[PDB]
RNA sequence: AAAUCCAGGUACGGGUGAAGACACCCGUUAGGCGCAACGGGACGGAAAGACCCCGUGAAGCUUUACUGUAGCUUAAUAUUG
RNA sequence: UUGUGGUAGACGAGCGUUGUAUUGGAGUUGAAGUCAAAGCGUGAGCAUUGGUGGAUCCAAUACAAGUGAGAAUGCCGGCA
RNA sequence: AGGGGUGAAAUUCCAAUCGAAAUCCGUGAUAGCUGGUUCUCGUCGAAAUAGCUUUAAGGCUAGCGUGAGAUCACAAAUAAG
RNA sequence: GUGUAGUGGCGAGCGAAAGCGGAACAGGCCAAACUUAUCAUUAGAUAGGGGUUGUAGGGCUUGCAAUGUGGACUUGAAAACGAUAGAAGAAGCUGUUGGAAAGCAGCGCGCAAAAGGGUGAUAGCCCCGUAUUUGAAAUUGUUUUCAUACCUAGCGAGAUCCCUGAGUAGCUCGGAAAACGUUAUUUUGAGUGAAUCUGCCCAGACCAUUGGGUAAGCCUAAAUACUAAUUAGUGACCGAUAGCGAAACAGUACCGUGAGGGAAAGGUGAAAAGAACCCAGAGAUGGGAGUGAAAUAGAUUCUGAAACCAUAUGCCUACAACGUGUCAGAGCACAUUAAUGUGUGAUGGCGUGCGUUUUGAAGUAUGAGCCGGCGAGUUAUGAUAGCAAGCGUUAGUUAACCAGGAGAUGGGGAGCUGUAGCGAAAGCGAGUUUUAAAAGAGCGUUUGUUUGUUAUUAUAGACCCGAAACGGGUUGAGCUAGUC
């Protein structure tokens, strides 16, 4: 999950069916709670806890 | 979406069909004479599974009424001589059984007759 | 599902169901009638629980 | 929380079908009796329908819409028994906007109404006040202005 | 080839029964299986009874039944002095 | 302790099918389907072995339906 | 050439069909009328009456079934007085 | 907005216009006054100038400021981005079962490519592609730039000057569009018929006051509806009784004079290596051989149930009344999903099928010859009720629309319900209607909302099948009737 869409992130692993990257705006709850495993970039917290 | 389920049709047919085997001409080829007769079947197991200890009782009392005649006694006397005096509970088959290994039960014969 | 016409001109509905109505026979024949009769057929009246549920989802 | 297996708590009901056999009952005649005008395809008269006797509707006199052809004026209502509950003081529109009880885009008139007591003053800008109500809210050392 | 056909190993008398029975009840008679015949029965087969009745069913026809109308005729007005 | 016949009919709990989703997993050392067998269940239904067959499929929890056939002088095909 | 034709008149004939042809379309016409309506187990269990009905083979409401909820004592039953 | 105001044999039913939130947004030009040139100028006509309307404008007399935006738009030039063929386009070997391995297993490897198709069985690395980066002589599309025409520009002063769309607006008779079953408004087949800015029309018959707008002439992109067609692609869509009627030479064959009606059926194997040769036979064909993993894959060609027809081990049956089975039970013959077992069953007791509809059917009442397949309460949009969930006491909640992976969702408060009822209504207000009555009675003096799921219900064919028929368009006098 990433807030700025960084362009060398998901030029990788597009090739990788399992993974994937999304801003967070993007991300549903189907989406999330299948992760299993995710890396959150440390700047959405601040969004995040704006949205409650 | 579309489904045709044929599998479950036939697995069930085939379930009657099985049921109603050794039976006469075409009730075990068609299902829905087989079905019938497997029906029908089983109301008569249903009726004779009462039938049958409806008679076998009667039965006792018959092998044992004929075994008290060659004595010089009836039956519709000897349960008195159960009942009353030497109160028995004896069963009422058990003491028909006793005759095919007489000389047991001609001891009961002549115990009542105190 | 579009308001029965003919019903929502005789059935006024006030607050908690007990939907409202007019009393009959008082358009046409006075003289047929008393006076009490006439005076209790003026005061509106509510409708039987019975034509509750045939009016209800008629309105 | 684990979409291999995800529950609910209770919302899955009796779905009756209709069709399909007897030992789920609702079977051949499916609920619809036996050889009636319902039995049949598209049953289920006119909802208002005894059947040739005149209908309760037809049987009973029509009210009198004596205003015909207009529509009520309606009237923004601000009753007292929950405007304390509501915290402010010089109630008029340009503050009922702020307080979304009321909207900007509406060129509608006020009114108030009610007489439970209320404790501290309050000033209306208001355009009908109760005799009551306005009694009310002067026996808390308010006052009350009636806009024309 | 055909129409027919719930499965059939498909007797008779008296009685009963949704009221006239191959099967039910109580008696009676009868080895298994064909072939030529004949038609009593299986309320045989072919036809969702043509008669009758019912449906707020159809069509055709009638008339001083109702409502309208093509036509025929009469008057005002325009064409027009 | 009191009960458990039952059409119309109300109510409850359920089996099976086809597919989608994620989770596990079996398969040319032979998958489904198909027949056969002297199994297991309270029922819808479910396994085990073998012959045939020659590539897909099974279980768990949700979800969605062209979802469940003995009758319609039913339709189509076959056969008496 | 069909709410027409033709008729030495019979309701004749109009492509094996004619009290108003043939096929296409509105059209999946409508049918209170027949027939059919497909898996299981458990719990409960009726009516076939009254009033009205251009209604009487149908319909509405009451009566009788079931499910959810309250009334739990003065309500409803069963015996004696 | 609302299923509202209204309209309706006030029955069935029908159903707006405002207002509000939005997608998109542009407004231009003639006739006539006046003037010019010419028509035997009897012009009342032809071609120009000029001018376009409402806080009224324009023309007529007189001045100031203007050189410019602007497009509903003409020709050229240049450029960009596309459409129509295509080019390059990374990475693997070993072992086992195996007919063939690409599986399975060992050790690696590449990635802006783990979309897809083929390759003897399931491949990221065998191939063809894909991601990516690219490229057009010729034809064509959209846009942009520069020049290029035609059209287009503003603020004042004077005064009874003139113009401002005639068989027109109205009025009457019959009808209709509009939500309205004829009614303001709008149209018209017949008849009549005005006025000219102190004007004309309008604000549900009508008049006055107030206020709004200027008909009777023309033109107009955008948002909107639809897709047989071209290209790329998708599907909790069909998978040969399905799906288009049609997977194949299908609107074919076939029926009918004609309009018109109108089908069924596909699969060898990886590859023909399509089965040379031999025996029987006239021959098809069959049986060996041969190829091949298998010929029980053989051209009848994937699998190959059932009804159905034949063969056979085992048991029973030729004095026996039978809805054909069941409960007992001998003898006989075998031996299992190891079980108080299996197949048959001389002989005793007992025994009038299944759906349907009916007061009641074994029924001399009806449906089904048998097997297999197909086949009948769903869907959209709203109403009420039950259950569960979120959110909550000035609460709850979005619709259209916009951005988005043909997504969840974010924006979007316009509206919806509830928050005060009563009354026919103005109105009053925790009270209110009736009433002289402040008594009495009626009704009220708080329990929400949005979704999910289920039952029932409404409008649509609304469980399925079933008419005789009704109306509209066409095709038929090659038989038959008449006439020529
Ligand atoms: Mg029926
Ligand atoms: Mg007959
Ligand atoms: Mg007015
Ligand atoms: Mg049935
Ligand atoms: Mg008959």
């Amino acid at each position: 999950v990433v807030n700025t869409l960084n362009t060398n992130l998901e030029q990788s692993t597009s090739n990788i069916k399992n993974v994937q990257v999304k801003h967070l705006d993007k991300v549903s709850v189907r989406d999330l709670m299948l992760a299993n495993a995710l890396l959150v970039e440390k700047e959405v917290l601040k969004a995040l806890e704006g949205k409650f | 979406m579309r489904i045709k389920g044929g599998k479950q049709t036939r697995v069930r047919r085939k379930k009657w069909l099985k049921q109603a085997s050794g039976s006469f001409g075409t009730r075990h080829a068609s299902y829905k004479v087989a079905k019938q007769t497997v029906i029908q079947a089983a109301k008569y197991a249903y009726r004779d599974r009462r039938n049958k200890k409806r008679d076998f009782r009667s039965l006792w009392i018959l092998r044992l009424n004929a075994a008290l005649r060659e004595q010089g006694m009836t039956y519709s006397v000897f349960i008195n001589l159960l009942k009353k005096h030497n109160i028995e509970i004896n069963r009422k088959v058990l003491s028909e059984l006793a005759i095919k290994e007489p000389s047991k039960f001609n001891l009961i014969v002549q115990k009542v007759k105190s | 599902m579009k308001v029965k016409s003919a019903a929502k001109k005789r059935f006024k509905l006030t607050k908690s169901g007990q939907i409202k109505r007019k009393h009959a026979y008082t358009s046409h024949l006075a003289p047929h009638k008393t006076t009490k009769q006439k005076r209790h057929l003026r005061k509106q009246g509510t409708v039987s629980a019975s034509d509750f549920k045939r009016i209800g989802n008629l309105i | 929380l684990n979409q291999l297996k995800s529950v609910p708590k209770a919302r899955n009901h009796k779905t009756k079908t209709l069709g399909r056999g007897h030992g789920s009952g609702l079977g051949k005649t499916s609920g619809r009796g036996q050889k009636g005008q319902k039995a049949r395809k598209s049953g289920l008269t006119r909802p208002g329908f005894e059947g040739g006797q005149t209908p309760l509707y037809r049987r009973l006199p029509k009210f009198g819409n004596a205003r015909k052809g207009f529509l009520k004026q309606e009237w923004v209502v601000l009753n007292l028994n929950k405007i304390a509950k509501l915290k402010l003081d010089k109630i008029n529109r340009a503050s009922l906007i702020e307080k979304q009880v009321i909207s900007a885009k509406s060129q509608l008139p006020i009114k108030l109404i009610g007489h439970t007591k209320l404790e501290k003053p309050l000033h209306f800008e208001v355009h009908k006040v109760s005799k009551q109500a306005l009694k009310a809210v002067e026996n808390a050392n308010g006052s009350v202005k009636l806009l024309e």
